[PDB]
């Protein structure tokens, strides 16, 4: 018995995976980078593993077939169908992104059948649980009726409750769903995920050993949204022309001080690897912390559940 | 953050009240119902032996021989009670009761049974002949739910 | 009306003036220094005016008389005070280390009625409520009464599960609080905290002009953690033997690939202060957003649920 | 940083008590009150004979023929219960009770209906004659708050 690994660790694997796949590294030295630069040993060890099975020759797929626990079988033919079709990078982009959502839904069901839908169930019927279970202390509470009516009237009239219940339900769904003129003003910008994102593909590139300009060109076409690819473009054009790295970024509101001055640092140094591999980890952190998610959640929680049963005692 | 045992033991409580509310207003209502039923009655007696002694029910309180004014046999709950040939009819006060049996009333009445007679206790009833009444049918009986089982009499009860 | 400075940077500015005063500095030079190093307007624009009074003679306590609105009476009162008794080094440190409980103990309430209090409440009872939720579906459970028992008699029964519930709420209320044989492997070695309070020190102390060895003889006496003055000791007696100041660091765990990767780019490029600094501001953001302390909530916060269901079920 | 949700619910319930302090206090004590009222009944049968068969109120508990001493009338909550001419006052003891009614009485006394009596329930009363009382007034009663519904009567109340 082995158990896979955590969905923040398959995340962080399978991105800055896609990534160096899609910057046209020979997957070998793909596969070292990012062993190198991992954090847990159970990952470094596996990566080394995985890339010892290609140099020998096999695919992806089959070369993460040494760990069933962790790349199930889903995973793999994803992997294979792209490797079959010459579509590897476009199918470890989609991987990538699929283990995204899959971390992101984690974290923000379980904040404040798998656990996911072990806790859903169990969430979304407890209070109307609650709530049949005080109804059902006897006969004449408040808002009942007599047993010896005719049931029809006499869940009619309950009705009151049913929708009490139905409309508790419905909250708990929609937090549980919903979580987990200047016309250039109201288009989506660059977030905290995509700063994250391109910071980790970044000090991935320069980790392995790739240039910032080679890197800056992989990125620019690896970037999801729009307004960073044209941020990105800008920074790639300037660093080109001969523009020093930070003061092409000092011209993006999206790079804080700190970013600039740390990248400021890391120009002189030859140290920017390193110092975009600390900004990523800072960065995927601030953003695994962003907590409202959950907080929401239990306001629609105990408020149904209170409203329900301050609804029939009236 | 914190404070929902104080607020919801408060509003338990609340609804606590609410729901025996109910039950002490019939209680009660039963309870201020179950004394017109005992000034009526020990009524039975003048009553009684005024029917045995001369075969005629007596015609009203006085014949009786009872406190000659209806209103002099009230008590908290009961704004009378009146002897109208033989029948003896409690009046619920309009103050200090329910509110579905105030200005009610109930009836005894009794029957030839040669020699002797025999008691019902009902609602209100009006005596036809020597040996007949009939519902005050009117609107202001007592309800039977707030009647005991030893008064649930029918006008043609034997 | 004027407001004071935040909690941060009074703790910042607060420091570093106990620690250059500590270093023999003229108190001029020290006020000068931190001034010159600070990166909002108003702590600088304030530095130079409580400076400006110190060189027309005035104490320190008197000088810091012109904004009331930021330094309180204790806090001049403790600084007269060590004026008067020649204690102003030790008051000095003592104030340092009062600004930054006080700044630790801030953001420490706030974090998560607000979203932290309203979250706080909303997790503290989630569970006892799921409990007396579970145990109110009815009679005859594990554990119970019949309802027909005295009442005070079946409330005793059940002080078991009263019990389970407030230990609960206990354990939920200690991660709240707290969260915001090989003897040596027991001593508390250096923390985050103790090694950006070191890099904000030299920083400030090579900025001012100080030499690194100078910088190091007064850190070494000022280092809180007795493990990291040893640290230090060993890291001074090795550079003045005439060890390059990147390999006395590179013997020390407590200082990353990077940070001696950096330090020794700024050993060739006589930008110490510069690397020093970025440094320094990197780990006090660092240190301010500190994962560990969501996990163990969570391992407690189910593990008790998950007791308090089981203790009545058996 | 975390927690305050077992702070609040521990002073939320804290609090709860403190509401729910004033209203088992007084519920208490009218509790404790509703005694001292059904020890005081039951000795009307006395008293209410010994009117009926002689004309005279009983001056005492020996002349009622109840326990010719009247502390061994007592209760939980009654320390005693006292027939003084016909008037029966019961005494709250010092000890169990409330805290604003122990030491504190209430009367029953009643009324020539001619033929019959009526009895009433009420504030410490003192008999003048026969046919008439009158507040006990000294400070020693139950407050009004504490009396029933049914025990709410006046000195001069027919």
């Amino acid at each position: 018995g082995f158990g896979g690994v955590e969905g923040k660790d398959i995340l962080v694997f399978t991105r800055q995976f896609a990534t160096m796949i899609d910057a046209g590294l020979p997957l070998v030295q793909c596969l070292d980078i990012l062993a190198s630069q991992m954090d847990n040993p159970s990952f470094k060890k596996v990566l080394f593993a995985i890339k010892s099975k290609v140099e020998q020759g096999s695919t992806f797929a089959d070369a993460l077939k040494e760990h069933p626990k962790v790349f199930d079988e889903l995973y793999v033919q994803l992997c294979a169908a792209g490797e079959v079709g010459g579509i590897l990078d476009a199918i470890l982009n989609r991987l990538a992104a699929y283990r995204e959502k899959n971390e992101k839904l984690k974290s923000k069901v379980k904040s404040a059948l798998v656990a996911i839908g072990v806790t859903a169930v169990l969430l979304l019927k407890v209070t109307p649980v609650f709530e049949k279970m005080f109804a059902d202390f006897g006969s004449e509470l408040p808002g009942p009726t007599q047993m010896i009516v005719n049931f029809s009237h006499m869940a009619q009239e309950y009705f009151f409750h049913v929708a009490g219940s139905i409309v508790a339900v419905v909250m708990s769904f929609t937090w549980s769903y919903r979580q987990p003129l200047f016309m250039p003003v109201f288009g989506p910008v660059l977030r905290k995920v995509a700063v994250a994102r391109f910071t980790r593909t970044l000090g991935t590139m320069i980790s392995s050993g790739v240039p910032i300009l080679d890197a800056l060109d992989v990125t620019a076409k690896t970037a999801g949204n729009r307004t960073v690819e044209d941020a990105i473009i800008y920074v790639r054009g300037k660093i080109a022309e001969g523009k020093n790295i930070a003061g092409p970024l000092a011209e993006t509101k999206v790079f804080p001080s700190m970013v600039v001055q740390m990248i400021g640092v890391g120009e002189a140094t030859g140290a920017m690897d390193t110092m975009l591999n600390k900004i990523a980890d800072f960065y995927d952190d601030e953003v695994d912390a962003a907590a409202m998610i959950e907080p929401v959640l239990m306001v629609f929680l105990g408020g149904v559940v209170g409203g329900f049963l301050i609804g029939m005692y009236l | 953050f914190t404070l929902i045992e104080l607020m919801i033991v408060i509003a338990i409580v609340g609804i606590l009240a609410a729901v025996a509310l109910p039950a002490y207003q019939d209680y009660t209502a039963r309870a201020q119902v179950s004394e017109a039923i005992l000034l009526a009655e020990g009524q039975k007696s003048a009553v009684t032996e005024y029917y045995l002694n001369h075969g005629k029910w007596p015609e009203n309180n006085t014949s009786a021989g009872v406190a000659s004014s209806p209103t002099d046999i009230k008590g908290k709950y009961v704004k009378e009670v009146e002897v109208k040939n033989g029948v003896v009819t409690a009046t619920m006060l309009s103050s200090g009761v329910n509110n579905e049996i105030k200005g009610k009333k109930l009836s005894l009445w009794a029957r030839r049974e040669n020699g002797s007679v025999k008691w019902f206790c009902g609602q209100p009833v009006t005596r036809t002949d020597d040996d007949t009444v009939a519902d005050a049918k009117d609107g202001k009986e007592i309800d039977t739910k707030h009647l005991p089982s030893t008064c649930r009499d029918n006008f043609d009860a034997k």
